[PDB]
Order: structure tokens, then C-alpha cells, then sequence
């Protein structure tokens, strides 16, 4: 009722829900594409998908589970699904994985089919998913020659390169009881999951503490991908923002809130309370948009997404969409800030409120990682309550006005103007 | 120019029009000042004024 945290020598963290009619258990490690090198980058993803093969999965599937993986740029998950009966049958497939087996999952018929899959599926993604790709791209110029600058995907040069040695180079690095925790979400109890592990011994590498590194930098710049074949022109903009933990981290999500996302398609979407969409849908200078507050432990990106086929008038679009941020510095008004408070609430109840055990999971993992402990909506609510247009302005005038940007497009950006050009939008003429 | 010194007196905004103005202002009288200063000197002894200390009638 309030999410319990026991550590023996492995730290336990549980979120118990009665409405649940399943259950999820895995282990959540605090390494993702952030602590690789450009060299191994990719490395997690392999790890994902052989956790993910045909040979793991039937043996879990016999067993009435489910298999569930997730690599972020901070952590890494793997969990496992089932009813809230045969929540130790979890545990026993879990501790299998990442303490029995070793040669069995990284053998080399596994391993090369496995390797052929995603370098196939990473090939898709650079091929066919603009817009992700281009938010890709916006970390990787933002960030370059920093950790958070590799994709959580991997790139094709290194995975073609990559073998099962790297593998178990990582692992013996990462995949770690320090850099661990075990999740239990759903419907199951903190006592009977605490019980079943502390049921086994052994240790597995034990008081072995992660690698270590150089942190994340922003760098004002950009990257361009110009693609004249493609029918759009996909472009992501954003400025350096808030990590998580930082003391502006709900201020920033407030912010993106306000001019928040659209979609010119939707009716409804059309009609939101957005001064933005009054500039924008004259000329119909988009066909999307959506701004985002992505944090990280080491630093983050405020800005937005943008995808169009009014190719000749991406300039208005830039040049709209800034100087409507130039007014969370000097003008934004006291209603914009309290139906961004109440949206964000909205936002963060159905991220935090969902009907999904493995959403829980990762969310319970990545944060009792990062900070020991996981924050509830009410406090949260009442954070986001007592953020008021002073301190919306604050925040603005440190994060946004007259500050350095990272941009990332493809498609047909003939129209997006030189950086120099939008930069200079990131303030106004004053007297 | 060192960056802190710029600091201090602007932070990171760069100098609005109306501290430009107000400054122009100031330069014009100061610049004149020091110039007509420099060149009646450097010219001494051959300047009306000069040369009416010694001539009269
Ligand atoms: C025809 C002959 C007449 C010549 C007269 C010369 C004109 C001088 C104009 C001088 C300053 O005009 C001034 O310019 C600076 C940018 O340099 C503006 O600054 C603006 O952009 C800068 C740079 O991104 C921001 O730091 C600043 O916060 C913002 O207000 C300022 O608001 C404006 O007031």
C-alpha cells in the first residue's frame, strides 16, 4: 500500500496490486546504452534478444510465462510474466537465465541467429522509422562523445563486429547484484517473493561494483539527414534539460506540457487550449508535433518533434513553435500554467496508473536504482500544484532563453534554415 | 574583454539597445574631450592661443 524495499545482500522492491489478475517478477540493472562504447554499442540489445529467443522462450511458455526485456540508455530489464499462482515459477526461470545457464543460451547456432535477427531489425529501424530515428539523432549530436550520444539500438558497424565474448565482457561488468534490483509488481506480495530468493543461496560475483566514466556533456549543434526521396521532412529540436532528480524536474515536464502535443489529423487535437495551434493551422504547417522533457541521470532534452509535408514553409514552423517558448520566459500566462498542471497530473496517472504490471516493473526498477526509492503520484501532485508562473519564468530564463540547441532532421529539410538562423529565435528584441 | 567582467555588468544577455544608445552618449562627449586634448597638444605653440599669450597689441 505504500511499496516496500528489503535488501539482505539483493535488494527486493514490490508494488502489490489487488486489481491485478497477473503477476511480473524480474531484475532491473542500473546499465543500459549510456555505459557502452561506440565499439560495443549495440552489446544490450544482443543480450535482450537471445533473452528473447525461440529456445528461451518455448522453455518458458511450457511453463505458462511470459518474457519481457526493455534497453533504456540508464538500465536494462528483464522480466518475467505469469498468474499471481505461479509467481515462483518466475523466480526459478529468472535465477535459471542469470545463474545457471550461460553456454546454453550463448551458443553458436543461438548466438549468430540471434546476431542476424537484430542487425536485421536495427537495419529496418535506420531504413523505415523517421521519426524515431531522427529523436535518435537529436541524443546523438546533443551528446556527442558522451555516453548518452549511443543508440539504445546499436549501430550496424558495431553489431556486425560484435561476439560472444563481448557478451560475457558486459555481463561479467554490468549484470551484477550491486548494479541489480528485483521487481515484483501485479498481483503478488513483498513477503512471499522476499521468502522465495531468500530460499537460495550462492552469490554470483559478489561486492563486484560496476565500471566507471567520463559524464554526459551537451554540445550545441546539429545533424542533418536530407533525404529528397522520403515524403516528409521529420525534424526534433531541443535545448539541454533536466536530469532526473534535478530540483526543475517536474517545472520541465510542466513546460513541455503547456505547448504539449498535436495532431492535425485528429478533430479534437485541433481544438486544444494551445496558442501555438492558432499560428500553425492557417497554413497547416505541420501534420504533428509533440514536446517532450526527457531526463536522465546525467543530464536531459527539453524540446520538441515535428513531422511535415508543407516543405516550403518549414521556416514559420521553427520560427512559431520559438518564439512561442521565448514566452515561458517573459509572458505566460497563470491559465497556461494550470492547464498544464492539470494535463501533466493526467499524463503522469497514466503513465504511473496503467494497466500494465510490466510497465510497473520497469518504472519501480529504474527509479529504486537511481534514487533507492520510488516517488508516489501524490507527492508528485503536489509538487506539480505548487509550481507557479515564477517559477515556469525561472526556468525558462536559465533553460531557454538565448541558449544553445541540438537539432537532427531527414527527409526533405531543404526548407530548415542554417543554425545560426533558428538559434537566434531562442530570444526576442527588447528594448 | 574577459568573460567574467562581461558577466557582472550583463550576465549572458548580450547589451540592449537602450544601454547602446546611453553609451554612444557618453563616448561622444569623453572621446571628443580626449581627442581635441591630444591633438591641441601635440600641436602647442603653433595655435591661436598660443601664439596670442606672446603677440597682443
Ligand atoms: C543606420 C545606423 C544606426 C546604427 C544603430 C545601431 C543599432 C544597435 C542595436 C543594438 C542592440 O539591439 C539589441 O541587440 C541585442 C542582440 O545583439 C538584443 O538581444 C537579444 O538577443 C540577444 C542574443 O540572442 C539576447 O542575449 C538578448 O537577451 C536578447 O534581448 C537586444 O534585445 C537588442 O536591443
Amino acid at each position: 500500500a505504500e511499496v516496500t524495499q528489503l535488501s539482505n545482500g539483493i535488494v527486493v522492491a514490490t508494488e502489490h496490486n489487488p486489481s491485478a489478475h497477473t503477476a511480473s517478477v524480474g531484475v532491473v540493472f542500473g546499465s543500459g546504452a549510456a555505459n557502452e562504447n561506440p565499439y560495443n554499442n549495440g552489446v544490450s540489445n544482443l543480450w535482450k534478444n537471445i533473452f528473447l529467443s525461440k529456445e528461451n522462450s518455448a522453455v518458458a511458455a511450457k511453463e505458462g510465462l511470459a518474457l519481457s526485456s526493455n534497453i533504456s540508455r540508464d538500465f536494462q530489464s528483464y522480466i518475467v510474466s505469469s498468474l499471481p499462482g505461479s509467481t515462483d515459477k518466475s523466480l526459478d526461470f529468472l535465477n535459471q537465465s542469470f545463474i545457471q545457464q550461460k553456454a546454453n543460451l550463448l551458443s553458436s547456432s543461438n548466438f549468430e541467429a540471434t546476431k542476424k535477427s537484430v542487425l536485421k531489425q536495427v537495419q529496418d529501424f535506420e531504413d523505415n522509422d523517421h521519426p524515431n530515428r531522427v529523436l535518435e539523432h537529436l541524443h546523438s549530436t546533443a551528446f556527442q562523445n558522451t555516453p548518452l550520444s549511443l543508440p539504445t539500438r546499436g549501430t550496424l558497424e558495431s553489431l556486425e563486429n560484435l561476439v560472444v565474448a563481448d557478451l560475457e565482457s558486459f555481463a561479467n561488468n554490468h549484470f551484477l547484484n550491486s548494479n541489480a534490483v528485483v521487481v515484483g509488481t501485479g498481483n503478488i506480495k513483498h513477503e512471499d517473493l522476499v521468502n522465495s530468493i531468500e530460499s537460495k543461496n550462492l552469490s554470483l560475483q559478489t561486492g563486484t561494483k560496476p565500471v566507471l566514466k567520463k559524464k554526459a556533456a551537451f554540445l550545441g549543434s546539429e545533424v542533418r539527414l536530407r533525404d529528397d526521396t522520403l515524403p516528409k521532412a521529420w525534424i526534433s529540436l531541443a535545448v539541454e534539460g533536466e536530469p532526473v532528480n534535478s530540483p526543475n524536474y517536474f517545472v520541465a515536464k510542466l513546460a513541455a506540457q503547456i505547448f504539449g502535443s498535436y495532431n492535425a489529423f485528429e478533430p479534437a487535437s485541433r481544438l486544444q487550449g494551445i496558442k501555438l495551434l492558432d499560428n500553425i493551422q492557417e497554413y497547416q504547417l505541420c501534420d504533428n508535433f509533440n514536446h517532450f522533457s526527457l531526463s536522465y541521470k546525467d543530464s536531459g532534452l527539453w524540446g520538441f518533434s515535428t513531422a511535415t509535408r508543407n516543405v516550403t514553409m518549414i521556416d514559420d514552423l521553427i520560427h512559431f513553435t520559438l518564439k512561442q517558448w521565448n514566452r515561458l520566459t517573459i509572458s505566460v500566462t497563470d491559465t497556461e500554467v494550470e492547464r498544464a498542471k492539470s494535463l501533466l497530473k493526467l499524463q503522469l496517472g497514466q503513465l504511473y496508473e496503467s494497466g500494465n504490471p510490466v510497465n510497473d516493473a520497469n518504472l519501480l526498477g529504474a527509479e529504486v536504482l537511481i534514487k533507492g526509492s520510488k516517488l508516489s503520484l501524490g507527492e508528485a501532485f503536489k509538487k506539480i500544484d505548487a509550481i507557479t508562473v515564477k517559477d515556469v519564468k525561472a526556468w525558462a530564463g536559465k533553460r531557454l532563453w538565448d541558449q544553445d540547441i541540438a537539432i537532427a532532421g531527414t527527409g526533405q529539410i531543404e526548407g530548415l534554415l542554417d543554425y545560426m538562423r533558428i538559434r537566434s529565435d531562442m530570444s526576442m528584441m527588447r528594448w | 574583454s574577459f568573460s567574467s567582467l562581461y558577466k557582472t555588468f550583463f550576465k549572458r544577455n548580450a547589451v540592449f539597445v537602450g544601454t547602446i544608445f546611453a553609451g554612444a552618449f557618453v563616448f561622444q562627449t569623453v572621446f571628443d574631450t580626449a581627442i581635441t586634448s591630444w591633438y591641441e597638444n601635440h600641436n602647442k605653440g603653433k595655435l591661436w592661443k598660443d601664439v596670442k599669450a606672446r603677440i597682443a597689441a
